[PDB]
């Protein structure tokens, strides 16, 4: 019972990519297979299914004539091929075997980005509050690609610090991390946050001073 | 296209409790050859969907008996009957008797806790920040519940929906909390023209928004 | 040949 896709990667907005998905565990010429993504929004989106002979395919009117499913029974390979990719086309994408339901099983899945934004270092700017405890922060903003790692006090801080899902402004990402402490903590003790990058071989580390 | 609505978006429970998610389908899910091809996919945070249940109410293999499905024609239901911690994750229902197959939007299952209301901050946009020609004015809703909630942008006293980014938090793993992020980017010269920035937060905890602003030029 | 006969 084992399903692994593959093929995801960086893509350029107009481009194309083939996915693969390999599978073991099961007679694999028995079963029709499908492709579904999940976008970043947690949405998902039946994409393509094909017979257990390939001789049947099924597409939803937004990807007809512009995906092609395909498989080689010989080989327990399951394709995707896709073409003219969007932005939007940004997903996880899984393939599944239908027998009792559309997808029985599905597997891990391969991520696709759409983009065609050059690796950009993140501009690191510190949030002192303009006001029991204080919150402080972080901006993470204008980076690429993911991810970004912050922590504070090189790890000394754990409790109370959370950092929010990066967003896309523009075609970057930025995300904000924030930490919560004592309020006899800060600003008599140094807070500072630690900023990684390691697509752009960055490492930043920014203290929260105090506002007028 | 047939549309499937899930419902609550949100279901919090406590370890022990019953569970219950609708699903509803725009149109009848019953095929011509008197099957009905609704199914329930669950997605454990961080994993695969997995099949759950299949023609409205068969359990898919290894699925214990403490789910249920049922329902008909366009209503559909999946019950839990003591809800287990392997049970947390979003649920999604399913058709497969109309063209095209379609996914319902998910219902979570969640924890419940206490109601909190948020901690609200409010941050100026940084001096480096302002050298570089830009201006993210930040405000940070923390450690709220329920989940539900909404920010308000004022600028000199009037609403501002241009420029805005939110980012929500999934419930916190130590707490069961939740989080937000609202952040407002303005170019330097918008910034600058303007003095009174605020945000306001609305949570069910309180009859009045929480408000938290500053001043620019001091 | 299963429940969406995929089976060929």
């Amino acid at each position: 019972v084992h399903l692994v896709e593959s093929g995801g990667a960086l893509v350029k907005p107009g481009g194309s990519l083939k996915l693969s998905c390999a599978a073991s565990g099961f007679s694999f010429s028995k079963y029709g297979m499908s492709w579904v993504r999940q976008t970043p929004d947690k949405r998902l989106e039946w994409v393509a299914t094909i017979s257990s002979s390939g001789s049947r395919t099924y597409y939803p009117d937004s990807v007809k004539g512009q995906f092609t499913i395909s498989r080689d029974n010989a080989k327990n390979t399951l394709y995707l091929q896709m073409s003219s990719l969007k932005s939007e086309d940004t997903a996880m994408y899984y393939c599944s075997i239908s027998w009792d339901g559309a997808m029985d099983y599905w597997g891990q899945g391969t991520s696709v980005t759409v983009s065609s934004a050059k690796t950009t270092p993140p501009s690191v700017y510190p949030l002192a509050p303009g006001s029991s405890m204080v919150t402080l922060g972080c901006l993470v903003k204008g980076y690429f690609p993911e991810p970004v790692t912050v922590t504070w006090n090189s790890g000394s801080l754990s409790s109370g610090v959370h950092t929010f899902p990066a967003v896309l402004q523009s075609d970057l990402y930025t995300l904000s991390s924030s930490v919560t402490v004592p309020s006899s903590t800060w600003p008599s003790e140094t807070v500072t946050c630690n900023v990684a990058h390691p697509a752009s071989s960055t490492k930043v580390d920014k203290k929260i001073v105090p506002r007028d | 296209d047939v549309l499937m609505t899930q419902t609550p978006l949100s279901l919090p429970v406590s370890l022990g409790d019953q569970a219950s998610i609708s699903c509803k389908s725009s149109q009848s899910i019953v095929h011509s050859n008197g099957n009905t091809y609704l199914e329930w996919y669950l997605q454990k945070p961080g994993q695969s969907p997995k099949l759950l249940v299949y023609k409205v109410s068969n359990r898919f293999s290894g699925v214990p008996d403490r789910f249920s499905g049922s329902g008909s024609g366009t209503d559909f239901t999946l019950k839990i009957s003591r809800v287990e911690a392997e049970d947390l994750g979003t649920y999604y229902c399913f058709q497969g008797s109309l063209v095209p197959w379609a996914f319902g939007g998910g219902t979570k299952l969640e924890i419940k806790r206490a109601d909190a209301a948020p901690t609200v901050s409010i941050f100026p946009p940084s001096s480096e920040q302002l050298t570089s020609g830009g201006a993210s004015v930040v405000c940070f809703l923390n450690n709220f519940y329920p989940k539900d909630i909404n920010v308000k942008w004022k600028i000199d006293g009037s609403e501002r929906q241009n420029g805005v980014l939110n980012s929500w938090t999934d419930q916190d793993s130590k707490d069961s909390t939740y989080s937000m992020s609202s952040t407002l980017t303005l170019t330097k010269d918008e910034y600058e023209r303007h003095n009174s920035y605020t945000c306001e937060a609305t949570h069910k905890t309180s009859t009045s928004p929480i408000v938290k602003s500053f001043n620019r030029n001091e | 040949a299963g429940t969406y006969g995929l089976g060929d």
